[PDB]
């Protein structure tokens, strides 16, 4: 995932 | 070489918070929602995909102040395709002096940490403020630990933490009050  | 450069002049005397992103300051997702405050298209693999973000409360209210208060930083585990934009739409005030991202952090034991020896400050003037503990494992003296958050529009936690942070700011070294 590019989020955390 | 160090994360970060000089602070310029006006910053020098002040203390360094690390900031970080998802789930402290906002909560994205993929999922798509009607009430987002921002939505960013995000490019994997020639996709472009919708993150959808929601803002905590009280999140204006806490940049603008901690951006006068402090040299703020903005820390994430997330990529900048992500991050970057998101900060070009919550940070009005200009409040962070500079970005790091998933690069910037240290993979060790499967977990992304921010290793605040990186930045170039001295520690006893430096904060960060991360939901999750892993993420400070090798400074867990200079954190101040903030809940989750996910969707809750009734959170404070981010306005009740001011105070705390005002009078942080004035101390000369953050130990003496986190030890
Ligand atoms: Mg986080």
């Amino acid at each position: 995932s590019p989020t955390x | 070489q160090y994360l970060l450069p000089e602070a310029k002049a006006q910053d020098s005397d002040k203390i360094c918070v690390v900031i970080n992103l998802d789930e402290t300051l906002v909560h994205s997702s993929f999922k798509p929602v009607n009430n987002a405050d921002f939505i960013i298209p995000v490019e994997i693999d020639g996709v472009v995909h919708q993150v959808y973000v929601l803002k905590r409360p009280h999140v204006d209210e806490f940049l603008q102040r901690m951006g006068e208060l402090f040299e703020c930083v903005l820390f994430t585990a997330s990529l900048a395709k992500y991050a970057d934009p998101v900060a070009d739409l919550l940070d009005k005030w200009g409040a962070f002096r500079a970005r790091l991202f998933r690069e910037s952090c240290v993979f060790h034991r499967g977990n992304y940490v921010k290793d605040l020896s990186r930045l170039g400050r001295d520690l006893r003037r430096v904060l960060i403020l991360d939901n999750s503990p892993a993420s400070y494992v090798f400074h867990p003296d200079n954190a101040v630990p903030v809940a989750s958050w996910f969707d809750n529009m009734s959170d404070t936690e981010l306005h009740d933490l001011l105070p705390f942070f005002e009078q942080l700011s004035r101390v000369d070294d953050v130990y003496s009050v986190l030890r």
